[PDB]
């Protein structure tokens, strides 16, 4: 999981 | 009364401000709320606002003034927020809202989420050297709550947590990891509360349990600070004296409780520290057995990783500390919770707002000694309609565990809201967090994301 620059669990 | 901010903290503060004042200014992240009773009306407002933002008049108006005006609108059923640094981002964003299309800086929803948020207080393995520093320096409300915990911890333990936060040269240890995360957890929650947010329920994990008890109205700020201070110092001192045959490691391994039942019959001294996800467990025990389970995972294709500690929280090892923990906590006044609690200490069961106090001396002892039923608590939350999980943490490592449980439980579209993360601007992160909370319709006065206007220039002529 990569939680990105806007708070999103990608 | 309480100790002030130490002279050293002030010294480090002055120098940090010096450094900050000299970096190249980064343009702030501005939330743009767009709202209406129906989604089609929302999408057309979006499109309108975009058009106007493309016009010279719109191009002459600050993002902050567009935001403040947008924020003063009436906020209805169907919501969207575009998170932007500049006009172009903003327009690209609003187009997507209008086109019903997905984007990382966009959130858009047909109506409110029907149940309140679960606040996740974890911490275990989330610390990093600079945690909380930038938000401390840049946010007066956050700063204030950090300084209050700093004062109370100085009283409890005789050192300044704020010093650690401010000093790039210091890293964190068994003891200081815990009390510093705690300060940050307290200050984040209260920052959020300051902007209108409230938890519908809390769930704690290991060291986070003290913060969760405070936000659940289960203990006073002082008594919750006691709980975290008593435990972290006992634990640090105990683990510092550990060498060779007394050492016990902790590792995360990709086995379920059920696989672990079978696996453990090869490793008679392993114990479960944290049931993290349906498929992930933190185990503890002798290095040679920890090393052996790790290599058996590796050989089966499963993930595993060691934690940096000579001591195993959540095992029988912790037995010698319990005597002193008991004694250090005499006087703490457990209170009736003001919100729901999924207690991972008590096997993941739910305690109701208004319920019987749970946070007595023995709860702290049980929590330190025994397994943390995190995944079970999360499943219990999901099974009762909760879909929003917001993590208060320097880094959102538990939320990723939460995600594995929600999915396993069939909830494939939960609202998983982080706060701070390492290598992300901390002010931005909180804006993002509060924007998410707005979109899903949970409590959050979005007007408070803007300073009171000083003149007409602080508003924008956005379309009606
Ligand atoms: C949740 O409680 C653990 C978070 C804290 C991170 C550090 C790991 C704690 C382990 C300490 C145990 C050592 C005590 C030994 C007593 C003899």
């Amino acid at each position: 999981d990569k939680e990105n620059f806007w708070g999103m669990a990608v | 009364e309480l100790p002030g901010v130490t002279e050293e903290a002030l010294r480090l503060k002055e120098a940090a401000l010096e450094e900050l004042a000299a970096q190249e200014v980064t343009a702030p992240l501005v939330p743009l709320a767009v709202s209406a009773f129906l989604t089609s009306r929302k999408k057309a407002a979006a499109a309108e606002l975009a058009d106007w933002m493309q016009s010279p008049e719109g191009q002459a108006s600050s993002l902050e003034s567009i935001g403040r005006s947008l924020s003063r609108r009436n906020h209805g059923r169907s919501r969207a927020v575009v998170l932007a640094h500049d006009h172009d981002e903003a327009i690209k964003g609003l187009r997507a809202v209008a086109a019903g299309k997905q984007a990382p800086n966009v959130f858009s929803v047909d109506g409110p989420v029907t149940t309140g948020p679960v606040w996740v207080l974890a911490g275990f393995g989330a610390q990093h050297r600079k945690m909380g520093k930038s938000l401390y320096l840049r946010n007066e409300v956050f700063a204030a709550w950090i300084e209050k915990v700093d004062a109370l911890v100085q009283d409890e333990l005789g050192y300044s947590v704020l010093e650690l936060i401010l000093d790039d040269a210091q890293d964190y240890g068994i003891e200081t990891t815990q009390v510093t995360i705690f300060a940050i957890q307290i200050a984040l929650g209260e920052l959020l509360r300051h902007h209108g947010a409230k938890p519908a329920a809390v769930i704690g994990q290991s060291l986070g349990e003290a913060a969760s008890a405070y936000f659940a109205g289960g203990l006073s700020l002082r008594d919750a600070t006691r709980a975290i201070c008593s435990r972290s110092h006992l634990m640090g001192e105990g683990e510092a004296m550990l060498f060779g045959e007394y050492i016990r490691l902790m590792a995360l391994v990709e086995y379920s409780a059920d696989e672990i039942r079978e696996v453990f019959s090869d490793f008679p001294d392993l114990e479960v520290c944290v049931y993290a996800a349906p498929t992930q467990t933190v185990i503890g025990g002798p290095p040679e057995q920890v090393d052996a389970i790790l290599a058996r995972a590796e050989a089966e294709g499963k993930f595993a990783r060691k934690f940096a500690t000579k001591g195993a929280s959540h095992t029988s090892q912790m037995d010698p500390l319990l005597g002193e923990l008991t004694a250090e906590l005499q006087g703490i006044k457990p209170t009736s919770p003001t919100c729901g609690i999924f207690s991972t200490v008590h096997e993941g069961r739910y305690i109701k707002p208004g319920g019987e106090p749970i946070h007595d001396v023995e709860y702290w002892k049980k929590g330190l000694r025994h397994s943390v039923y995190f995944t079970h608590g999360i499943r219990n939350a999901v099974d009762s309609g909760h879909t929003t999980f917001l993590e208060l943490a320097p880094n959102p490592v538990a939320l990723m565990q939460v995600a594995l449980t929600t999915a396993d439980a069939g909830l494939h579209d939960a609202q998983l809201i982080p706060t701070l993360a390492r290598k992300q601007d901390e002010v931005s992160s909180m804006v993002s967090t509060m924007a998410q909370l707005y979109v899903y319709g949970h409590d959050l006065d979005i007007r408070t994301l803007f300073s009171r206007a000083s003149g007409p220039q602080d508003y924008a002529n956005i379309p009606p």
